[PDB]
């Protein structure tokens, strides 16, 4: 399966 | 807590660091840079160290959160987000059921099940692992 | 092919064994995400990285064989696909300001890692590149 971005205001992503 | 070789010891005495299926590898894997919360939690419910709040029922891909306050605080830890806790955790698992990744089991609190084709991409299948992680079934 | 035979393939080729994993790092020194100076030990720290970055033999000091290679798996690893070694420069200035890294007075792509990494790590420069068959330069 595709696990596209989760990535939202109320559950915003890390990355650095 | 002295150095990162020390650190490493320290943790290998305890039996941590030894999870059949790491994050970062299945990131890896799947070319999502970073990790995501279902490789995370894929991470914790194959470390053995991480049975007393975190486990799988026994049945499936079935899984239930003992403590769901430490899964939040170690996924606080682990993307540098001291404000994790419960609320935002569920918020997100809420977020991986509309993709059909995640679903909840109803009847139960804090009990899920990865509803994905996960044996396919894993290579393992449900009853492997629990027998390596020696599960005792719910 | 499944993700079991993703970790077996890449086992035989010895990857994935490095000294000092940078997750393992970064959950040492609680950063949560890795950052580009953990990401640089654990390839520097990787047999299996030595054609594109290596160590020099002296004492922290390391070069980029391939300095495109690097930054393509630094923007793999974090979702940066345009990522190259003139946008990874620019990233390592912060380390020179923090004398955490220092580029090699004379040399290109050459740096050295001049804070006390040993007292940080516990090992020693000569430790690792005997554990990583190092050939100095």
């Amino acid at each position: 399966p595709s696990f596209d971005s989760f990535d939202f205001e109320d559950f915003p992503a890390a990355l650095w | 807590k002295g150095t990162f070789k020390d650190y490493v010891r320290d943790r290998a005495d305890l039996n941590k660091d030894k999870p059949v299926i790491p994050a970062a590898a299945l990131a890896g894997y799947t070319g999502s840079g970073p990790i995501q919360l279902w490789q995370f939690l894929l991470e914790l419910l194959t470390d053995k160290s991480c049975q007393s709040f975190i486990s799988w029922t026994g049945d499936g891909w079935e899984f239930k959160l003992s403590d769901p306050d430490e899964v939040a605080r170690r996924w606080g830890k682990r993307k540098n987000k001291p404000k994790m806790n419960y609320e935002k955790l569920s918020r997100g698992l809420r977020y991986y059921y509309d993709k059909n990744i995640i679903h909840k089991t109803a009847g139960k609190r804090y009990v899920y099940r990865f509803v994905c084709d996960l044996q396919s991409l894993l290579g393992y299948t449900p009853e492997e692992l629990h027998a390596m992680l020696d599960v005792k079934p719910d």
